[PDB]
């Protein structure tokens, strides 16, 4: 699933972010998180998933997630 | 927790069905369906004619109560054993069917009052090959083995259903000899029509609801109600008189 | 359902094999012990008798044998 | 703790279902209802009728009584072996049940004045296919296994139901010939009716 | 000798469960038949095996999804040895479904 | 300690019930009560009695 | 074929009177008889 | 819960796996042992017990099997 | 208080499912020397010793294969 | 598809080794309890399930050794 | 309080993993022992018996896994 | 008092299991030498000795099992 | 996300090298406790037993050969 | 096409040692049931019935020593 | 050059041992199916099948002794 | 190239050493399969499985003492 | 029937198929125009991929 | 259930924290 997708996707890594593609010193050490500190777990009885991390992150990857589940299509074999 | 068995049926038998053999002459041996002339060389031909038909109906309604406190889980399971009688004395012989029933509950409150509770159920009873004769398995109805595991919550005071089961069936035939089968004088007479229809529905209801204050009369007032009407109160006795009255008040 | 195993279903092959075998041994026993000196009813009992006794005896000795079948094999799992 | 079952029921079975074969000249065999020719050549057809009816009810009633100390559990268990007599001196048998009963219980006080307590009950007779004779298992009752496991308080000197068990039940069934059990003369000399009803409580 | 045979049959389980929780029900009657005869008496008799396992969850728009996997039939018996005796009880082969659907 | 045991019984049986079969004229077999005609044709119906 | 459905409220009547609808006329209701009365509404309404 | 092992669970399916075998013998023996010498009596319960030697047998061993397993891998944990 | 297995327990079913065949077969054998000509003495007694001599035959080949299927598994104890 | 070893496929050998032997016993039987008293079905009975005796008993041994063989082997790798 | 190590807890983990085998035992002794010939209940005590000597075998090698790791940390102290 | 081990006790548990199974095997014994041709006094000798066959093998085979439980563990003490 | 090492992988290549081991086994005996007594049944069953108990020994005497292999070798870093 | 084994060979070893001993014994039933008088009819049927009698006892016996030899060598497998 | 172990040259030597004991039990087999009534090719045809019967015997338990005395020689190699 | 050390010498010498014991052992289990009653078939196959079961049990106990040979002096390396 | 299908761009599904079909090899039906009655089909096995 | 959803989650991370979305230096 997505909670062990995302989880190994950012392993290791001392890294920042972009964007995603289908005021300056405080702004930029809450641009110094580490993409491995991002901590993801799931959540079966309510259909959910439990994120954390700074203030853009969890803003960030809302925009990964929101692109990552379609609906899918029924198809009928004969 | 409500168990309510609901059972309909109904079953024809008609019509007849020949076969056996002539010979002629030492010359030649006709044999209708399977009739073996290696058996019969002079035995003439026979049949076997059916008729006989019978409707059942059966329903049996039974519930099993308990309490429990919340958050504790509480078990309930209990079996008898079934017997009825078979028309014979000196040529003797029982049957019998064992009945199983089981609840195991795990509750909680809610907020806005409903209950929720953690139902896993089952019921039926064994199976036995038994019961030879015709309305001996007439006199004991059978039920299926069934298992729920499912939770849900229900508002306080009312009813919910919690599964169930209904199923109807037919079954229409007619055998018959191809030409004789047909002229409007003795075509029934070469006939065999049987046909059969049956529907059955099965559920299990349920209902809680609170309980917090004891229980008016007394338990030792009810069973007084009971032996002195079923006739067997054993206070009289002046020898058991001694006993009883020590254990009873203190 | 009644359950069967393979040797209960080996020996159910002559109970399905034969039709009302038990009965016909019942009902050739009450007519010789009427009037045990019909030369017909003694013919029919003594064929029939031995027939049972061929019965009993093809059974059960083919349960014995798949009894020891299945011993042998089990003890040699381990 | 209180024991009371209650029993009663009734059944009745009336009617009868006929059979048979007639030959013809040994040119023709009729025959009702599988009676194999093969086995029969002159016996001709035959009935069984069968009348009766009964009513059966019966009635238990046990308490066992036990004291204890707060916090502590007690034990309890017993099985009695009860017997009937078996009509016959010389020719002679008998047959007997069991009564298993087990109650296991630790209590505990309050501040009001309630006692919670902590049980396990069993209570019954084993399975026994057995009782051969008709009366004697009219002779001996029966009560099912049981098993409870339930904590519960209750107030000083009253009562309280712990767990119980109710069964309600019918049965009805009429077997005919269809052309001949339609005459309005003698229709219902071609049945065979049996009603059944029984309806049994079973409470601690 | 001709015949014609036709035969129906239609069942429906019921139940309810919560959101995102699995659900079991199994269930399997023994049907039997009346058999021609009380002293000359023998009886067949066939099981209806029904299992269902489920796990259902919401969408956003409304919509239903659930998860299925179902067994269905009689068991494999050797039975019913006279003519109208398979046709006075019916047969349904063994069957199993898996398959996600909304 | 104590033991007491205090026992006390009463049973009764009465009353009958009947079977058993006649026959007509090897034409008409009636049989009460699972009384089979394959073993009896002219045993005629018995009763038993218990007090 | 398979269909689901939402369920909201609880059932209306009450499966207490469903089932008497269903004893009283299947014939086996047991609540007349004078010594099982007692003990049978001292269960049934608390 | 009173818990029940892997080992319960192998032994646990040849328990379930028939019915009422448990009363089927006794009740086989139970009219046999009224007239122990009625042929149908006999080989109705010789099939029953050679069928419920088979099961303890089969029980039996397959339970040692799994725990001679078990105790080789134990054995390489340290 | 005499102490009395599972074992004693399957032979003591043997002898309580018959009621009196321990007394049957005493008192027919001094009848037939007193007068060892009856005709109703000779047939009443052969019938009586084969179902004896079927009940000591059947009862200690039973008691052979439950000790059997005992063994089998104490034996996988170890 | 069925995934089969080397332990499989020796017993998969003596399963095609044979044609339809596990047919022709089920064929001899069910002809042979139709009329148990036919010295031709009893000649052709005895030597289809004796044959298939031994067959069963030649399979179970062949795998029993190969077992021991393996496990003396793999013991030897620490 | 007792006091517990980390050492406490891995042993503790199969104390509390299993709810009641240490009464289990005790009590499949104490039926075996009123009865020491049912088939039945061997069988049930085959089992929980082979539990038991799994269940210990299994704890006492994890805790020894664990002080070897400690003491080749601690060495490596000074 | 009799000093009593855990190797004592699930021994002690079988001689105290049984009141008087000593003394029932050799008091028919006992019995039997004066007459060793009563059918009663050897079919309870037979059924006696089987019960004994049993008693004594289910307690020396359960009892190596526990020495061999505990010498596994305190091996892994040093 | 299942984090996974050499060790992880040798000993996932037996999980993947076998295809439906794990499901054969447990059908298997799902066909076996249904009816214990068909030697086509228990000759299918001897095979993936014996199978399945040389899948677990190989796989778990492989992995503790290769783990004291880099222990030797870690002891000679410093 | 039926398959044939190593008995198989030796019961048509029987079979083509006589030409027509099945298809003789056919023909003197159908000549004693015309007319069960004759002195010349009885003598023919006398001979051949013994004659068939010594022929299915004969190979019987010698299917099932071979059965014995099989399996002395088979358990002489492991 | 077909290769022959020691076990092979034992086993080699019981079929040189003996002449044409392959060919006596074919011959007195063939003379008998032809005429199964003859007394002397009876008792010619039961020598040679005992012979032969213990031939095999006597064939199969050596080679198993010596392997028995092979296979307690290898443990001790290591 | 393939490489071979010492080690997959001295096991190869076992292979090399006998002539064509896997095509043999192959080709007397097909004769073996085709008709599974022979003695003749089954002492050759009797002779020649013995073998194999004593060949890969002395191959594999040879490789076994060399790498217990060079495993004792490579650590007393260093 | 055993399938896991997917879409394509252009519309084509693409489904990894394997099946089997048929009765077993059983050797019965002995009389003449049973074996008529009911026909038998051979055994089959696919595996494959395909859009 | 809960108390091992957000107990795994806070596994480390000696951290303060922010904002839900669905004295100075003492402070």
């Amino acid at each position: 699933g997505i909670a062990t997708a995302i989880e190994r996707l950012l392993q290791g890594e001392e890294q920042p972010l972009g964007n995603i593609v289908s005021m300056s010193l405080q702004e930029a050490l809450k641009q110094n998180a580490a993409a491995g500190n991002i901590k993801i777990v799931a959540y079966p009885d309510t259909n959910s998933l439990l994120v954390k991390g700074t203030a853009e992150q969890v803003h960030f990857i809302e925009m990964l997630v929101k692109a990552l589940d379609v609906a899918k299509r029924h198809v009928e074999l004969s | 927790l409500w168990i309510v068995d609901l059972n309909k049926s109904d079953l024809e038998r008609l019509g007849t069905s020949w076969s056996g053999s002539i010979t002629i002459g030492d010359k030649l041996g006709v044999s209708l369906n399977q009739s073996s002339i290696s058996t019969l060389d002079g035995s003439r031909f026979i049949a076997a004619v059916n008729a006989l038909e019978e409707k059942k109906q059966a329903t049996v309604v039974s519930r099993p109560v308990l309490l429990t406190q919340e958050n504790v889980p509480a078990i309930f399971d209990n079996n008898r054993t079934f017997y009825t009688k078979l028309i014979g004395e000196r040529n003797v012989a029982l049957e019998h069917v064992t009945y199983g029933t089981m609840i195991r509950v795990l509750p909680r409150f809610s907020a806005d009052g409903q209950i929720e509770m953690s139902l896993d159920i089952e019921d039926g009873n064994d199976k036995t090959p038994q019961s030879d004769t015709t309305t001996s398995v007439d006199a004991l109805p059978e039920v299926g083995r069934t298992l729920i595991s499912t939770i849900a919550r229900v508002p306080h005071g009312k009813s919910l259903l919690v599964g169930g089961y209904t199923r109807d069936a037919n079954t229409d035939t007619v055998q018959s000899i191809p030409f004789l089968g047909k002229l409007p004088l003795i075509g029934s007479l070469f006939r065999y029509s049987s046909k059969n229809k049956s529907n059955v529905v099965r559920v299990f209801m349920i209902e809680p609801k609170e309980i917090v204050d004891p229980l008016t009369p007394d338990a030792s007032e009810s069973v007084n109600n009971i032996l002195k009407q079923s006739g067997a109160w054993s206070g009289d006795d002046k020898l058991q008189k001694w006993v009883r009255v020590y254990l009873d008040r203190g | 359902t009644p359950w069967s195993g393979y040797l209960d279903d080996v020996s159910a092959k002559f109970d399905t094999g034969v039709d009302n075998l038990q009965t016909q041994v019942t009902e050739a026993l009450d007519k010789l012990a009427a009037k045990p000196s019909d030369p017909a009813l003694l013919a029919a009992y003594q064929s029939k008798l031995s027939e049972y006794n061929l019965y009993r005896n093809a059974q059960s000795n083919t349960v014995k044998v798949f009894k020891d079948i299945d011993a042998a094999i089990i003890q040699n799992f381990r």
